[PDB]
């Protein structure tokens, strides 16, 4: 029934913050209230703090946030195996500890920040000890995936090809939302040139309600994690769809709210509305998870849906029939008191696996072969228990990435 | 003399694996590759199980051997993970004429140019034996000398100074010199029967000599490099001060490749500065004779996997 | 997390004293006053430069390391001069002769050990270490070879710790010494392969970024001094503070250094404005990296428009947009193309602190790793040979136990140095 959560690595941790708030937000649980039911993980104490001195700072248990005073590391290597390592124990402990507490669960949503040192490496390894402990459950990982051009860390692509190929036989669903592409949002679908990482937050921190919080959530129409995975992973390969919101429009600027579904469910494949730099350059959906919430009609739906079925414009798959997962919820979106979200009464949040990452993971394996082909900062990894194996065996490993969402699309 | 080549050796599977029923997961390719499931492979020499010690000499050992005889730098690096066949490869049967290794063959063929010269040449052979442990140049004839340092030479290039030299005068002293190494070398046990070496071993052979009647002098310069195998730290849990080794084991393992990828596509700039043992080897790589890299595999599900990495350290070979 | 500072000679030393002038009010820490901090944060993470004794006494965790009393006795005599343990001061009242190797052979290689003794009960203060700063001049005794020492065996005893190294190498134009590119050369050689971080500073290179960014037409030194560790702050005690996107010494240091001789930078501060008039206020954002990413501007001689980047960090300290901040880098990764090296897709490393310095709106400390530092040993590496080859000074150096092959040695390394740094810049 429940979904623990663990939120690695700082931005993990500041995303987590975030989804976080939203969720007492919209369940009437005031700072000091129930309990949570996730983790948080890093190696550098001063974030984990903020969560131990900023908001939100009495409604954790000073249990479920683990920290390690020594070095996060913006590197893979150190954070996955050398240090990371001794941490790994104790975290587990906990989603162990807390995965016992409840009634029979259904899986642990993971927050990550694919291009980091805690969020790359020490999840490789903590999903990695997960889908041994717990096979048999739901393994939804939530990333934040290199940004196509604005990346930060000078190495990001190594912590990258190398989160990828270490989850990559362990996840269920890896949702990716891509930190520039929402900037985009923030500037032509919200318009401030002034977004704090506070507020890409609350977005993700939104359209995530609209995954577990609301879908864990009775309507005339509930969704399960499994369902995910189910209708939304054609293969094994821990499949990663992408995450998009509908009414995205501005709470101050314009107002045109009213937006009948008609409308709200076309504005989620008009590409400028993704979370994620994959522009449908080609990719061909291949399974579709509406999620729609407030007040909504299924025949509204089961017809602004079949309208779309017959734009073709939107080429699905071919070996797909119908790959429309309709999620109806009934309590419309929640937001912030006084952000920037406009606030309607419906919404709709559309994760999808699209052969348009086709794109997206080329673009970042290139990244990794030019620096790699230099060796560029692998002393630092090399020195940090890894080898010259590591890399190279887990380069060929997304090159069978690049291939497989080639293959399972553009042939019929 | 002077290109760089690698070398593959699969050894026969022992008593110990048979049982198992391992079948033949590798099918040989002429007589330079070997196709496992992979990337493509090829390499400039692979010796099967078949090949004899004399066979693998004369291929990767001889030609160095000569040229050192001549006055010329050269050198041998030898690589595997633990029960590969580098014992065997570079030592065998030390005193038996068909099962002994490399080295009893370089120091037969070197004192067998010697003692043949005898009639206006006077030879002076010196050997230097240190270890590479935790990124300190451990002498291994002098255990007083446990940090050593490089100076320069008349060209400005560096080399060991302080580096106990040994006056050989015999094959039988080098292989006790060796020996008497092997007993200072930083060895780790798991199980009584294994040996994993956490540190890379340097053997110096240096043939000097002295034309009386002519007055003209050489001093060639012959490397022996034990390599110890590339450690995946995350299997094995190294820690404290195993993890610190696996990790110094590692950096060293890529400052190698880098080094020898760098020669190998004739760029203008060679990182020899990436390790102390790269700029130990500087003057023996840079400008010298055929390096020869020997890489030890084993065939069979025993070690398609640590078979697999020893193949891609090598990775740097004829490329392209 | 932590660090210890350590002032090697008198010039480290004389900038200890203007490095701690400032982190102090940049922690609210009075001579030896306790935490008057304007606000509640700059405490939670002071510990990385003090230590709990008393209880109002927070007492700066750094080494002083001089061959010259009067020097110390100068520092520890004037302002924030009395808020050392005098268990700090390693001093060496031998004569601090100007010979790199007087106090790296045969002078300084006895303080050492009462020093080691020092840096160890400073290490094992508590919690986890993280590295050592480290500022001196390599163009002297005290400065160059006890100082290139005191690393020398920090980085034998603790491998894992980092080492920033802040290093004031010889000004080109006039030179504040003779034999200069002795001490130099010998120190840059010891730096190549021990420490891991070193930013290099220049002070004329401050002259001018002091005499025309700040039209300040008497610069004394204090200033420049000042202007410098205004930068080390930023590094630093800035990143042990919250942020967006916080990095710290190692993200610094496994971001900017692709290969391990160690490499050298070169800061640049971000809003470097004259007082009155300019106060332009002009900080929006592309006004910081319009600032850092110009020629003059970089504390070092070289200018950047002179060779390529392999990487840059520009660490912002100030409330911002991720976006137009990460945006911006951008652009700038784009109109100079040119220079900026291509085998490294996103050379930038954007850092991203929240608390500015203490007076200020918004800054950002620029920690550049360019090709360009090439033409700056290559000037050391060839005063050297110009002179070596008379053996000019020589006698001084051989005369306390030297070695006619140790300098060769160093002018070779530092001299291959220039060859490596190279091999990218094309
Ligand atoms: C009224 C007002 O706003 O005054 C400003 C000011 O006028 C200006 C000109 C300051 C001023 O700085 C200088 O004039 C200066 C003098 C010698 C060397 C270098 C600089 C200022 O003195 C410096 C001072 O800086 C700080 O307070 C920072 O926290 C800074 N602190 C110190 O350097 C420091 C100085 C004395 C004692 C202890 C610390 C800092 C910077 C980076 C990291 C840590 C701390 C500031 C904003 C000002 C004055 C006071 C006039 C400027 O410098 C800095 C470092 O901020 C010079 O260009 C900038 C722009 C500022 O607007
Ligand atoms: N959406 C969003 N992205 C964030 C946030 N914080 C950081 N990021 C992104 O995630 C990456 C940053 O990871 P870091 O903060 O450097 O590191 P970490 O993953 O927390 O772990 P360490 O490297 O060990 O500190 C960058 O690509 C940022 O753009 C946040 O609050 N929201
Ligand atoms: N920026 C700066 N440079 C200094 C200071 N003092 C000396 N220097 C420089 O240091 C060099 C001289 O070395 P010095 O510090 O006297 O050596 P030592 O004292 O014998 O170790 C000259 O290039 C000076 O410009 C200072 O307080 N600030
Ligand atoms: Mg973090």
């Amino acid at each position: 029934r429940e979904c623990i959560s663990i939120h690695v690595g700082q931005a993990g941790v500041q995303i987590g913050n975030a989804c976080w708030e939203l969720y007492c937000l919209e369940h009437g649980i005031q700072p000091d209230g129930h309990v949570p039911r996730a983790v948080f993980v890093d190696l550098e104490p001063t974030v984990i703090d903020e969560v131990r001195t900023g908001t939100y700072r009495q409604l954790f248990h000073p249990e479920q946030l683990i920290t390690g005073k020594e070095d996060a590391a913006n590197n893979y290597a150190r954070g996955h195996y050398t240090i990371g390592k001794e941490i790994i124990d104790l975290v587990l402990d906990r989603i162990r500890k807390l995965a016992d507490q409840c009634t029979g669960l259904q899986g642990f949503s993971v927050f990550h920040s694919f291009g980091g040192g805690t969020g790359s490496g020490f999840t490789s390894l903590l999903m990695e000890r997960l889908s041994v402990d717990y096979g048999k459950k739901s393994k939804l990982e939530f990333s934040i995936y290199p940004a196509p051009q604005v990346s930060t860390a000078v190495v990001e692509p190594y912590n990258s090809i190398l989160t990828t190929h270490t989850t990559l036989e362990h996840s269920d669903c890896a949702f990716m939302v891509d930190n520039e592409a929402i900037y985009d949002i923030c500037r032509r679908n919200l318009d401030i040139e002034r977004p704090t990482y506070t507020n890409l937050n609350r977005l993700i921190g939104q359209i995530v309600s609209s995954i577990t919080a609301s879908l864990r959530f009775d309507g005339a129409l509930n969704v399960d994690l499994t369902e995910f995975q189910t209708n939304l992973v054609p293969y094994p390969r821990g499949h990663f769809p992408l995450a998009t919101y509908a009414p995205v429009i501005s709470a101050e600027k314009a107002y045109h709210e009213q937006l009948s579904v008609a409308e709200i469910t076309n504005a989620c494949f008009e590409p400028a509305n993704q979370m994620v730099k994959c522009d449908p350059r080609h990719g061909k959906y291949m399974a579709c998870c509406l999620l729609y919430r407030g007040d909504v009609v299924p025949k509204d739906v089961n017809a602004a849906i079949a309208t779309i079925k017959t734009k073709r414009t939107i080429q699905f798959v071919d070996w797909c029939p119908t790959g429309f997962k309709v999620g109806i919820n009934y309590e419309p979106p929640t937001v912030v008191p006084g952000g920037d979200l406009a606030k309607v009464q419906r919404a709709v949040c559309m994760l999808s696996n699209t052969t348009a990452i086709a794109e997206a993971w080329a673009r970042l394996d290139h990244k990794f072969d030019l620096m790699y082909a230099k060796r560029a900062f692998v002393h630092w990894y090399v020195g940090e228990g890894m080898e010259e194996g590591e890399f190279s065996e887990a380069r060929e490993d997304m090159a069978a990435l690049e291939k497989d969402y080639e293959e399972v699309g553009v042939d019929s | 003399r002077g290109n760089i080549k690698v070398m593959c050796r699969f050894r026969p599977l022992n008593e110990a694996e048979i049982l198992r029923g391992d079948k033949f997961i590798p099918k040989f390719k002429g007589e330079e590759t070997v196709v496992i499931q992979g990337k493509p492979y090829v390499f400039d020499r692979v010796l099967p199980p078949n090949t004899t010690q004399e066979q693998v000499y004369n291929a990767c050992a001889k030609q160095i051997v000569k040229d050192v005889l001549e006055g010329y730098n050269g050198t041998i690096f030898a690589y595997g993970q633990t029960s590969s066949g580098k014992t065997h490869t570079m030592e065998g049967k030390l005193h038996d004429p068909q099962l002994m290794g490399i080295i009893p063959r370089i120091a037969h063929d070197i004192f067998d140019h010697i003692y043949s010269m005898d009639e206006n040449l006077e030879f002076a052979i010196k050997v230097s034996y240190f270890e590479i442990y935790l990124d300190k140049i451990r002498d291994l004839l002098d255990v007083s000398k446990t940090n050593l340092a490089v100076h320069e030479d008349k060209n400005r290039v560096p080399y060991v100074k302080g580096c106990t030299e040994r006056f050989v005068s015999s094959p039988e002293e080098v292989m006790d010199v060796i020996d008497e190494g092997k007993s200072n070398r930083h060895v780790a046990v798991t199980n009584m029967n294994e040996h994993s070496s956490r540190s890379h071993s340097i053997f110096l052979i240096n043939i000097k000599q002295e034309n009386v009647e002519t007055e003209k002098k050489l001093s060639g310069k012959l490397y022996l490099v034990d390599l110890a195998g590339s450690e995946k730290v995350s299997k094995t849990g190294a820690e404290g001060a195993v993890l610190d080794e696996a990790k110094n084991i590692n950096k060293s393992l890529s400052a190698l490749g880098n080094v020898i990828s760098a020669l190998a596509e004739g760029t203008t700039h060679v990182p020899y500065r990436d390790s102390k043992m790269t700029r130990i080897l500087q003057d023996s790589l840079g400008g010298n004779c055929r390096t020869t890299i020997v890489i030890c595999c084993s065939p069979s599900v025993f070690n398609e996997a640590e078979t697999k990495s020893t193949l891609m350290f090598a990775a740097s070979v004829n490329s392209c | 997390r932590e660090i210890v500072h350590i002032q090697a000679g008198q010039c480290g030393n004389q900038i200890g004293a203007k490095f701690w002038e400032v982190i102090s009010d940049e922690h609210g820490i009075d001579p030896t006053g306790s935490y008057h901090g304007d606000s509640d944060l700059q405490l939670e993470r002071i510990n990385v430069y003090y230590n709990e004794a008393a209880g109002n006494k927070y007492v700066p965790r750094a080494i002083l390391v001089d061959l010259e009393p009067g020097t110390m006795d100068s520092v520890r005599s004037g302002p924030f001069g009395q808020i050392f343990r005098p268990d700090n001061f390693v001093f060496g009242q031998s004569g601090a002769g100007n010979n790199w190797a007087k106090g790296h052979y045969t002078e300084g290689a006895e303080l050492v050990d009462s020093v080691l003794d020092v840096v160890r009960k400073e290490s094992e203060s508590c919690d986890c270490l993280q590295g050592f700063q480290l500022t001196h001049s390599l163009g002297g005794g005290t400065g160059s070879g006890m100082g290139t020492l005191l690393i020398s065996k920090i980085r034998e005893e603790y491998p894992d710790r980092i080492m920033n190294t802040f290093s004031v190498v010889p000004s080109p134009k006039v030179s504040d010494t003779v034999v200069e590119p002795y001490n130099a050369t010998l120190s840059v050689h010891q730096l190549v392969e021990n420490t891991d971080e070193t930013y290099c500073i220049d002070n004329e290179a401050l002259y001018d970024i002091c005499f025309r960014t700040l039209k300040l037409t008497t610069p004394t030194y204090g200033d420049l001094n000042h202007l410098v560790s205004a930068t080390m702050s930023g590094v630093t005690t800035c990143l042990r503070f919250p942020g967006q996107l916080n990095a710290d010494l190692r993200k610094l240091a496994v971001n900017m250094v692709p290969f391990p001789r160690l490499h050298f930078f070169m800061p640049g501060f971000a809003p470097l404005t004259s007082r009155g008039s300019q106060q332009y206020r002009a900080l929006t954002v592309p006004e910081l990296t319009q600032q850092m990413f110009d020629a003059k501007n970089m504390m070092a001689a070289c200018d950047p428009r002179h060779g390529r980047y392999l990487t840059v960090a520009a660490v912002f300290r100030g409330r911002m947009s991720m976006k137009e901040v990460d945006e911006q880098m951008l652009n700038v990764q784009n109109k100079n193309s040119s220079y900026f090296v291509e085998w490294i897709p996103n050379n930038v490393k954007t850092a991203v602190c929240d608390i500015p310095p203490r007076g200020l709106k918004m800054s950002a400390t620029f920690i550049g790793n360019s090709t360009a530092i090439q033409e700056l040993f290559k000037r050391i590496s060839e005063q050297f040979t110009a002179m070596f080859r008379r053996k000019a000074f020589l006698h001084w150096y051989t005369g306390e136990g030297m070695d006619e092959m140790e300098f060769t040695e160093a002018e070779s390394n530092m001299n291959d140095l220039v060859s490596e740094y190279q091999q990218y810049q094309d």
